[PDB]
């Protein structure tokens, strides 16, 4: 699973997250988080291992197995957990939800002793992990976008749209940068760059994104730092281009007929690879891989029973 | 103060200035109620700066002059104002009555209060009877000493009307309380001979009544099968069933106490002394023994009753059965000026609704000749509810005050409460009362509809559908509710209609109804009714509310599956309402029950702040959140909040449209409603 | 069974608004007299006797002999119907045909098929000429609920209007307003 670089992870309400093939739709393996269902997904960059986040459970797995067996394994709060995220340096590894508390689980440790708090704003929906050892973003209920310093509990809020949630939020390589959308889905885009103190600095407005949504679901980058994509509540998904923050391309799972129509939310977005191809899915049990600039379906997995939510994957071995 | 407002610099000013038109013409109430309200701000504002100033003793005793200079003339000028009027002069009366429970250790108080309150009708103090015998003779002799003179002096004139309150109070566990209303009753007596004790007759028999030995020893076994099995709580377990065991031990007074002794007592002695001896000798054999028998007991008990159907009066109360021509006002009544309704008998056995609760249906034949019927029920805080009815009155007349809400139809039906002790009483049957969930089920059934099939949808494509996130529940929900068409009550609404011409005055009817009741329900605290609770008339169509719960702003303060907004429009109303939905009739009538509300919010702050100040009521605040005093303080301050448009610009102030708009478009968040309990069926 | 049709196809032959009266309590007669209920079968000698038994008991013999009648003559019937509600404005027997048009509505059996659209729009017309308005305002909120029209907006402003409640009339046309131009 995690020894071939083109796997997707893919997972929904049916307690199973699958691993597939991005250019094939060959199921390879699958994992079981019976607590709850997906609230998110996420492949580390660590090389390798998996989460899954859901209802009390931050469930961590092992990603080059064939059988991904528990790492940690939480069996978190006492409340719904929604977000993931494993830091670049093999380092701590992320939690949100609520209550208004970020957690701070170790990869390395074998219990459920935290080894850090952050303060945040209503719950977590999103969390983000930049390459940099002393930055993090996240994005709350409350419409507001949190940097903290990794190591002080030093923060800077943000709030770009206070009466509207804002729901994933993600970075851009080359460290210090800021993407987010929210209830109304408008996206937003700045730069952080850059520094620590008492207050963790600097945030720079660099421009608005006018994503087709109504209410957005994930929005996130490319490893090149050439592309950006966000996903409607809707029947559809967009592509921009990071160096102008224009759009590129679109996709749309909306049949002309009616009576295919509503099959579903698209939930999560990102690239894999070079800038020519994207993985996205919906609620109708269908993850699928299209391209860039193009908007032409290539691959589409109907591997699930409720509900695929949230994918991750790998990019590289 | 259009132009200043109330404070220190403004105060003497506006007051010199009513004194002046009272001097002009001393006969206009309009200017002595002025100048009286005017004083009792003034005691508001002082005390607003006692309160920022002591909350940082000493202040409180240098402004005892200054509050007094304008408490004892606010309590003066309201007895007056009171003498000028009637009906509306409770109003005043509450201010006084507020006023000094709050004031009651100041002697010159309690020297224009016992001067003063001789200028008051006594017929208009029988309105004021239960918050009397909430604090008669409580530690603060300044009010209690009134207080029981007052009563005495109300036993004076109409003796009846306190027979009741006072039997109910009588068997208060307080020593005090207890003392004082044998006093009363022995001085009542001195007009009415035995009338208390044959009320206290029958309110014993009536409380034994509404819960037999059966459903006692029911609900007490359950407790200790739960303690001794589940929490493995043996000492709690033997304390459950100490007063049980006790009850037993005293033996019957009737037919089903015998014979629940001849069936069940003689097994339920045998655990007893199981468990008796368990406790000086520590045999845990005895115990399994002993709970065993006892949950033997319960499941016999349990399938004994769901016969308990036609109760026969004569195996629970032989003296009720044999009622005569008993010169007592039937409950629910009565005008002391009119032909007060005698009880004459009642009929030989009561009907018992089956649910999971068990009131006894009462039936009463009166001096009249005419049938009244009632809902006898224990385990029930009736007095909650008995001030929710009080406050549905004081909406009811402030409607009655506004020619728009004269001509246009507007109030809130109302219908007895009648509590007795021991946490129980009478409630009052209302006929022709349907559930709305039970007339939704009435539809489908005579059309072969399966009555879960939104839930059976939302199940189908989220068969773990609780543990989701908000939109993940917002999608599941919305494609749910795209795939139903929730007009079922349109439906019944047109079908049970004799004509077109009834059906479009029930329709009208209706939608009044439902905007006063949401209105009134945001601004009063609504939010724990399921549509169980909510009731239609089959004449008028206008809605009806049953359960009154924890509304009073605390209900909001639910976390597992709330009750997110104190009020909803569901989508099967909307579907029943005129083609114009909001638009037209229904944005009509809450913008001028709002307006009703803020002219008026002077009456509605302080009937609220009298509900939230008494002790007794407000003690039972504390099950929802906090200080308890300063809570209730904060409560009346988001009252007024809400009365002076600051609920949700409170840095702002909401006019009477703006307000209604953003209540409307707070209704409209379904994402709210995918998070809220499914009992309040979130796809109607 | 046939004979209730005979009287039917009188319809092509009235003028007057005796005339209509008269086939109206000839027509209730003959349904009195083939009843499948033989207690109408009874009381068609007395309906012949007095008149308004014949009135009263009309929609309960026409329910059960149309009924028994099969899908041509109901459809005749229906045509002698329309004939009487196309061609002459009678209160007494628009107002009949009405009721039972109401209690076919409101009945499982569904409406009569008095023409197009059940003659929603016909039904309408008279419940106005009728001086039933609120009948009316009934079947334009039919026609309404298949979607807005300008028309039907401006005819449910009228007939609320008409209803001396100015309050819905504001309203549809705010709504009117609010969905199109
Ligand atoms: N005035 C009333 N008129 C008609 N039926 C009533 C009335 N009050 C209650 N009921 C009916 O009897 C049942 C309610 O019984 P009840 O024991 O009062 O509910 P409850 O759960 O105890 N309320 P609460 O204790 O305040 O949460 C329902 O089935 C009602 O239909
Ligand atoms: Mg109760
Ligand atoms: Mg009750």
């Amino acid at each position: 699973v995690g020894s071939d670089p083109v796997i997707l992870a893919t997972a929904g309400y049916d307690h199973t997250v699958r691993f597939w093939q991005a250019h094939s739709g060959i199921c390879t393996r699958t994992v079981q988080h019976q607590d709850s269902q997906v609230n998110a997904l996420e492949v580390t960059p660590d090389r390798s291992m998996i989460a899954a986040a859901g209802y009390q459970h931050i469930r961590m797995y092992d990603l080059n197995s064939n059988n991904p067996n528990p790492i940690i394994s939480y069996d978190g709060v006492n409340k719904n957990i929604a977000s993931v995220g494993f830091h670049e340096d093999g380092r701590w590894m992320y939690t949100g939800g609520e209550d208004c508390t970020a957690r701070i689980w170790d990869l390395r440790s074998r219990n459920l002793q935290c080894q850090r708090i952050f303060q945040v704003n209503a719950p977590i929906n999103c969390v983000c992990l930049h390459p940099n050892q002393a930055e993090l973003i996240v994005g709350d209920q409350s419409g507001a976008i949190h940097i903290w310093d990794l190591k002080t509990d030093h923060n800077e809020q943000l709030i770009p749209e206070p009466e509207v949630s804002i729901t994933s939020a993600h970075i851009d390589p080359d460290a210090s940068y800021m993407a987010a959308v929210n209830s109304t889905g408008n996206c937003y885009v700045w730069n952080l760059t850059g520094g620590i103190g008492d207050e963790v600095t600097q945030l720079i407005p660099k421009t608005k994104i006018p994503a087709h949504t109504r209410y957005a679901l994930q929005c996130r980058f490319s490893p090149d730092s050439t592309l950006l994509a966000t996903c409607s509540a809707d029947q559809t998904c967009k592509i921009w281009r990071t160096s102008n923050f224009s759009l590129m391309t679109e996709l749309s799972i909306k049949s002309g007929n009616p009576g295919e129509s509503s099959r579903g939310w698209m939930w999560g977005c990102a690239f894999s690879g070079d800038s020519q191809y994207i993985v996205t899915a919906s609620s109708d049990n269908l993850a699928r891989l299209w391209c860039v600039e193009t908007g032409e379906i290539k691959r589409e997995y109907g591997g699930h029973q409720k509900a695929v939510v949230c994918l991750a994957f790998n990019d590289s071995v | 103060l259009n132009l200043q407002g109330i404070n220190e610099s403004t105060i003497p000013k506006v007051l010199q200035y009513y004194s002046a038109a009272t001097e002009h013409d001393r006969s206009w109430y309009k200017a002595w109620h002025a100048w009286a309200v005017m004083n009792f701000e003034a005691v508001l504002h002082y005390k607003h700066q006692n309160q920022a100033r002591d909350e940082k003793k000493k202040v409180t005793e240098d402004l005892s002059k200054t509050l007094l200079m304008y408490t004892v003339p606010a309590v003066q000028g309201f007895f007056r104002s009171i003498s000028l009027s009637r009906g509306n002069n409770l109003q005043d009366t509450l201010r006084v009555l507020t006023l000094w429970f709050d004031y009651g250790h100041w002697p010159d108080v309690n020297e224009a209060l016992v001067e003063g309150v001789k200028a008051i009708q006594i017929d208009t103090w029988l309105q004021v009877i239960p918050q009397l015998i909430a604090r008669i003779d409580t530690p603060r002799p300044l009010v209690g000493r009134l207080i029981h003179q007052l009563l005495t002096d109300i036993g004076r004139y109409h003796p009846q009307a306190l027979i009741y309150p006072l039997t109910v109070a009588s068997k208060s566990t307080t020593t005090a309380r207890h003392n004082a209303a044998n006093k009363i009753l022995k001085n009542m007596c001195e007009h009415s001979n035995t009338l208390v004790q044959q009320a206290m007759m029958v309110s014993e028999e009536l409380i034994r009544v509404a819960i037999l030995w059966h459903e006692m020893w029911h609900e007490g076994l359950e407790e200790a099968s739960r303690l001794y099995f589940g929490e493995r709580n043996v000492k709690g377990m033997f304390e459950v069933l100490e007063p049980l065991h006790a009850m037993m031990e005293r033996g019957p007074q009737t037919l089903k106490e015998t014979s629940f002794n001849q069936a069940y007592g003689r097994d339920l002695m045998e655990a007893q002394e199981w468990c008796r001896k368990y406790m000086k000798s520590g045999n845990v054999k005895d115990l399994t023994q002993a709970w065993d028998l006892y949950y033997h007991v319960f499941r016999r008990i349990s399938k004994q009753l769901p016969q308990l159907t036609s109760l026969e009066l004569q195996y629970v109360s032989p003296k009720l059965l044999m009622c005569r021509d008993l010169e007592l006002a039937v409950p629910g009544t009565y005008d002391p000026n009119q032909p007060i309704i005698r009880i004459q008998s009642i009929a030989p056995s009561l009907q018992v609704i089956t649910s999971k609760q068990r009131p006894r249906k009462l039936t009463l034949m009166g001096s009249n000749g005419h049938e009244f019927v009632f809902l006898l029920k224990g385990h029930e805080d009736l007095r909650q509810d008995e001030r929710v009815m009080q406050l549905f009155g004081l909406v009811n007349t402030l409607l009655a005050n506004d020619p728009t809400s004269l001509r246009k139809n507007l109030s809130i039906q109302r219908y007895a409460v009648i509590p007795l002790s021991t946490n129980s009483g009478l409630i009052g049957w209302v006929p022709h009362c349907d559930t709305l969930h039970a007339l939704i089920r009435d539809y489908r059934e005579k059309k072969k509809i399966l009555l879960n099939i939104e839930h059976r949808i939302m199940l189908r494509m989220a068969p773990d559908y609780d543990h989701l996130t908000l939109m993940q529940k917002v999608e599941v929900f919305e494609h749910a509710v795209n795939n139903t068409a929730g007009d079922d009550l349109a439906k019944l609404l047109w079908l049970k209609s004799p004509s077109s011409e009834v059906w479009f005055d029930r329709r009208t009817n209706y939608t009044r109804s439902l905007a006063v009741m949401s209105m009134v329900g945001y601004i009063l605290g609504l939010g724990d009714r399921h549509p169980s609770n909510l009731m239609l008339d089959r004449l008028s169509g206008k809605i009806l509310h049953i359960d009154f719960g924890d509304c009073f702003e605390v209900a909001m303060t639910r976390e597992k599956f709330p009750e997110k907004i104190p009020f909803r429009l569901t989508r099967m109303l909307t579907n029943a309402m005129e083609v114009t939905g909001l638009d037209g009739n229904y944005r009509i009538t809450c913008h001028t029950v709002m307006e009703v509300l803020r002219e008026h919010k002077d009456s509605v702050m302080a009937v609220l702040e009298a509900f939230v100040y008494d002790p007794l009521l407000n003690w039972r605040l504390m099950d929802t959140n906090t200080a308890l005093n300063k809570k209730a303080i904060q409560i009346i301050n988001r009252v007024r909040d809400k009365l002076t448009g600051r609920d949700f610009s409170h840095d702002d102030t909401l006019d009477v449209p703006t307000q209604v708009e953003l209540l409307i478009k707070q209704a409209t968040s379904h994402e709210n409603l995918c998070q809220c309990y499914i009992g309040w069926c979130p796809f109607w | 069974s046939t004979i209730n049709l005979q009287k039917a196809w009188g319809a092509a032959r009235r003028v007057s608004k005796d005339d209509w009266l008269e086939w109206l309590r000839r027509l209730s007669l003959e349904l009195l007299k083939d009843s499948s209920s033989p207690s109408l079968r009874s009381c068609w000698a007395l309906a012949q006797a007095y008149n308004p038994m014949a009135r009263d008991l009309f929609n309960a013999a026409f329910v059960s002999c149309w009924s028994e009648l099969n899908e041509d003559q109901q459809d005749e019937l229906i045509r002698s119907i329309e004939l009487a509600l196309t061609s002459q404005d009678i209160a007494e027997v628009t107002q009949t045909l009405l009721n039972l048009a109401e209690f076919m509505e409101h009945s499982d059996k569904g409406p009569l098929p008095l023409r197009d659209d059940n003659g929603i729009v016909l039904l309408g017309e008279r419940a106005a000429k009728c001086r039933a308005y609120a009948k009316a305002l009934h079947y334009k909120e039919l026609e309404f609920q298949k979607g807005p029209t300008p028309a039907i907006l401006e005819s449910l402003i009228s007939i609320n209007n008409k209803l001396q409640q100015p309050e819905a009339a504001a309203g549809v046309l705010e709504y009117a307003m609010k969905h199109f131009g």
